């Protein structure tokens, strides 16, 4: 009663009735989501009631994670317009810095990828992570490019 | 006169206690005569260690300087540093050495239990994000970019110590962080002064698997290319993730005049930053080892050199990693511990 359950990498939770819980449940002031069909902890991008998250073992994550349309700034609670904890939020035409990761979002609130030019500064964003290369020589498209730790490219001719 | 005429500092790899002399503008040692454990405890408490006291004893003077802040007895129940006064030379022929905390001792590929007892893993939303380094029972060193802007509440973080397997870091079993302190100078772009203090809500219990790592004392004389070690959960394989196991990799320091060259970083590295790669590559830090400890062994004690900042290939050397200079921030660390007391 009233504890979690790890079983073959699956995660569950049982309430005071010894029954596995499904849907949103507030455990220790945190919200988890469990699949209605199987009850396992949620995993991966999961649109829900018009609010998009990115679950890992049933706990919404913070940061940038690819979805059906691309990457999104899944942000902490009350970061923009009373958004829930980890809900995807509108983030257009401005940079995002996160654990030393510098993301850039376009007008549609999706993180750009590959080469970009912003305010006269040329950037590059790793396609598989959208992380903006920064801080030393990088091997891109079979060449060499040097980016300052702000991420801005260095011409170097 | 609290930001000068009351400042004490341990010195060297031998922990030689010193007191600042405003009259001559110098750091001086203290003669061993008249000295006992009580004044050692006072000097430790002043240095922000609160109740941590390990050992004090006299050691034959080796620095060679001829001057001492001699203690008084008949001054009355006054400030300890109201008494220490100058003298040409004492008759005890011994200067004081004072250790405020037992640290820098570990048990004698993956790392075995109790080999890096000072390593911790920080969990933002049940996922390993940054490492750390124990310095006292209730203080952990890490990076400022780990706890910046969006992620800055102490309620987001949680720490795990003495556990080697990421799979074994359960939910609700870590230590809750009751405060997050980033360096005021920290610049989000250049990441200069990238160091943060994360005070736990409850003290860490120290055992064979959990132990502090000593801070760098002034006057250590780092050789041009040391033999350090780097620990943390990452991925030796590139295109990887948080490793299931804690690893450790021998690394070699790199001179800042070489690491700022134009084949390496072209002046990206500031005075508060340190490089430690490994020739032939095949070993360096990696993701999840950001905010982890870089340590060395000198004079039989494990010292903390820095913490991870950033890199450009991470085991693709000729673009090695970078760590913040713990020695340069040690005074701010002491001040933050002191004020919290």
């Amino acid at each position: 009663q009233n504890k979690f359950l790890i079983f073959n990498e699956d995660v569950y939770y049982f309430d005071s009735s010894s029954k596995a819980v499904t849907g949103w449940r507030t455990i220790d002031d945190h919200r988890f989501y469990f699949e209605p069909n199987t009850g396992i902890g949620a995993n991966g991008y999961k649109t829900l009631d018009g609010k998009n998250f990115y679950f890992r073992n049933g706990l919404p994550q913070f940061g940038v994670f690819k979805g059906p349309d691309g990457f999104e700034y899944f942000a902490p609670a009350n970061t923009h317009n009373n958004n829930e904890e980890g809900q995807s939020i509108t983030y257009q035409n401005k940079f995002l810095v996160f654990l030393g990761n510098r993301y850039y979002f376009d007008s549609s609130s999706k993180a750009v990828t590959g080469w970009q030019t912003i305010n006269g500064n040329t950037y590059y964003f790793m396609p598989d992570t959208a992380i903006a290369a920064a801080g030393g020589f990088f091997t891109i498209d079979g060449a060499i490019y040097f980016f300052g730790i702000d991420g801005v490219k260095q011409p170097g001719i | 006169g609290e930001d000068e005429n009351r400042c004490v500092r341990l010195y060297g790899p031998n922990f030689i206690l010193q007191v600042y002399s405003s009259q001559r503008k110098s750091w001086h040692p203290v003669c061993q005569d008249d000295w006992n454990e009580n004044y050692g405890r006072a000097a430790c408490r002043d240095m922000g260690y609160k109740n941590n006291f390990y050992s004090s004893q006299g050691i034959v003077d080796d620095s060679g300087s001829t001057s001492f802040m001699k203690l008084n007895t008949s001054a009355g129940n006054v400030d300890i540093y109201k008494k220490l006064y100058h003298s040409d030379a004492c008759s005890s022929k011994a200067v004081v050495s004072l250790r405020c905390i037992a640290c820098g001792v570990n048990l004698n590929e993956s790392a075995l239990p109790g080999a890096w007892p000072w390593q911790v893993s920080l969990h933002v939303q049940n996922v390993h994000v940054c490492g750390g380094s124990i310095i006292t029972p209730e203080w952990i060193v890490t990076a400022a970019h780990c706890v910046e802007k969006p992620l800055n509440n102490p309620w987001h973080w949680t720490a795990f110590a003495g556990i080697l397997r990421q799979s074994f870091m359960f939910y609700g079993a870590g230590y809750q962080v009751e405060k997050v302190i980033s360096h005021p100078n920290y610049d989000s772009k250049t990441k200069n002064n990238d160091i943060a203090l994360m005070k736990l809500q409850k003290p860490l219990t120290f055992n064979d698997l959990v132990k502090p790592v000593c801070l760098p004392n002034p006057g250590m004389m780092l050789q041009p290319e040391q033999l350090c070690w780097i620990s943390g959960w990452g991925a030796t394989e590139e295109k990887g993730k948080t490793s299931e196991v804690l690893n450790a990799a021998k690394v070699l320091l790199i001179e800042t005049q070489r690491c700022n060259s134009r084949y390496v970083y072209d002046n990206l590295i500031t005075p508060a930053m340190i490089c430690a790669g490994f020739l032939q590559g095949n070993v360096d830090s990696c993701q999840g080892d950001s905010g982890g400890p870089l340590v060395t062994s000198k004079n039989n004690i494990w010292w903390l050199i820095g913490d991870t900042s950033w890199g450009s290939g991470c085991a693709k050397a000729y673009r090695p990693g970078v760590y913040g200079n713990v020695m340069v921030f040690t005074d701010w660390i002491y001040r933050q511990m002191r004020a919290d007391g």
